[PDB]
């Protein structure tokens, strides 16, 4: 992450992130909607730190000081920079979404009143199917990533070194290769509830109301398909095991 | 300190976000309750043995049947979670929950824990449960239930009021620590 959105993001909430004498201001309504769209910006800028981590430290890190043979570092972590693509994309719109909420004369006091619009166009056409299937094919390599990673660090001195030596500061404390991995999986499955709870609190305009309505349908939409996509690959899978499913 | 995995189990509505939240944050939150929980590493000490345990939470993922075993590698231990106020979801332990986490962790522990258990005193969740002709979850039948489906044990909480939250860590950390 750089500086200047870890400082945006620091507060436990936007309630608490604006100076008071805005948030006095606000609707009781108006700040609960606005607590649940900081949470969605907090976390999302967190899961692009999360796969910076992946494809900086560890995929390249890996790359550069390690002999491992090739394909190897492509399976600990699979598609991690069509990942990486979609979420910074992302996260710079929702972040630009706030940048231009934000009064003249403040870093820090805004209000985002339409975030139905930005949701419904990140899961619909090219960019839905490109999650879907992005994560699809990674939900599918998953398994075989930690088995991958199990083996090189049981087997591997230069390699358990690495490890060891990258994660031993405070700030990767729970961000190892497998929490990497399980973190992003996660992801897509937040989405439904961050949205059902902001679609809670923004009744106040229709237009906004059915907005986040078709955005959640969206977001379910895409997830059902990923989860109707995933089967589990096994290194050294013998096709018989495969056609008797 | 040696590396430990815990994952909770349960239908949505037994708090398990809360619990997980509540337990890791430092200083209760007063002013916001996240939404979500993405993962934390808790630092515990139980019976003088030092142990980081990796909390982890499968909200979100109860409709998708495909992504939600991604939660299980190598978890040492499960919280299976169901809400006093909510005798559905204890119905939903043995037949649901149960056979799902037996197969994909075999021999893995499973505390059963009975979330929100200052609601078995709340007039309002006896007022809404009598009109479904239900009450709140009795000590006995919960204990019965963990029985039943062979827990390690049995235990509550409140998340709300942090009533027994820490007496769940730290004992998924000894159950964790057992061969
Ligand atoms: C001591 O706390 C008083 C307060 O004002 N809290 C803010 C606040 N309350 C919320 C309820 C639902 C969603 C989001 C919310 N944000
Ligand atoms: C998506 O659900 C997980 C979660 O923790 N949501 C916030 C939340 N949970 C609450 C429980 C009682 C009172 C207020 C609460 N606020």
């Amino acid at each position: 992450s750089m500086e200047m959105d870890e400082k945006d993001f620091a507060a436990d909430s936007w309630s608490l992130a604006v100076d008071s004498s805005f948030l006095q201001q606000h609707k009781k309504e108006v700040m609960k909607q606005q607590d649940v769209i900081y949470e969605l910006i907090q976390t999302e800028l967190h899961h692009v730190r999360t796969l910076k981590i992946m494809t900086r430290l560890f995929r390249t890190g890996m790359l550069e000081e390690l002999h491992l043979e090739p394909g190897v570092v492509q399976g600990l972590f699979p598609c991690v920079d069509e990942l990486s693509d979609i979420h910074t994309r992302f996260l710079s719109q929702l972040l630009e979404r706030r940048r231009q909420a934000l009064c003249p004369g403040s870093t820090r006091n805004f209000v985002i009143h339409r975030l139905g619009d930005l949701l419904i166009s990140q899961f619909s056409g090219p960019s839905a199917e490109q999650m879907c299937k992005t994560y699809s094919e990674f939900c599918s390599r998953h398994s075989k990533a930690l088995k991958l990673y199990k083996e090189l660090y049981a087997r591997d001195k230069r390699f358990q070194q690495f490890i060891r030596k990258v994660t031993r500061p405070a700030v990767l404390k729970r961000h190892g290769v497998q929490e990497c991995i399980l973190l992003v999986t996660q992801r897509i499955t937040k989405y439904p509830l961050l949205i059902s709870r902001i679609l809670q609190h923004s009744h106040g305009i229709e237009e906004e109301r059915q907005d986040l309505t078709t955005a959640l349908g969206l977001v379910k939409e895409l997830l059902s398909n990923v989860d109707e996509g995933i089967y589990q690959l096994e290194k050294g899978a013998r096709l018989q095991e495969i056609y008797n499913r | 300190a040696i590396r430990k995995k815990l994952v909770i189990v349960g239908d949505g509505a037994c708090g398990k976000t809360c619990l997980l939240i509540v337990f890791s944050k430092d200083q209760f939150p007063e002013v916001y309750v996240p939404t979500v929980f993405e993962n934390y590493v808790a630092d515990i000490e139980v019976d003088g043995k030092q142990v980081e345990l990796a909390l982890w939470d499968t909200a979100g993922q109860e409709d998708y049947d495909r992504l939600r075993p991604l939660s299980y590698p190598d978890t040492d231990v499960i919280l299976m979670c169901f809400s006093i106020d909510s005798p559905d979801s204890l119905e939903n332990i043995p037949e649901k929950w149960t056979p799902e986490v037996k197969h994909f962790c075999p021999n893995v522990p499973i505390i059963l824990v009975g979330n929100k258990k200052d609601l078995r005193n709340d007039e309002h969740t006896r007022r809404e449960l009598a009109k479904m002709k239900q009450e709140p979850v009795k000590p006995e039948e919960g204990r019965d239930m963990a029985n039943r489906i062979g827990a390690f044990g049995y235990m509550e909480c409140s998340a709300k009021t942090k009533d027994g939250v820490r007496e769940v860590f730290e004992m998924a950390t000894r159950a964790a620590l057992q061969a």
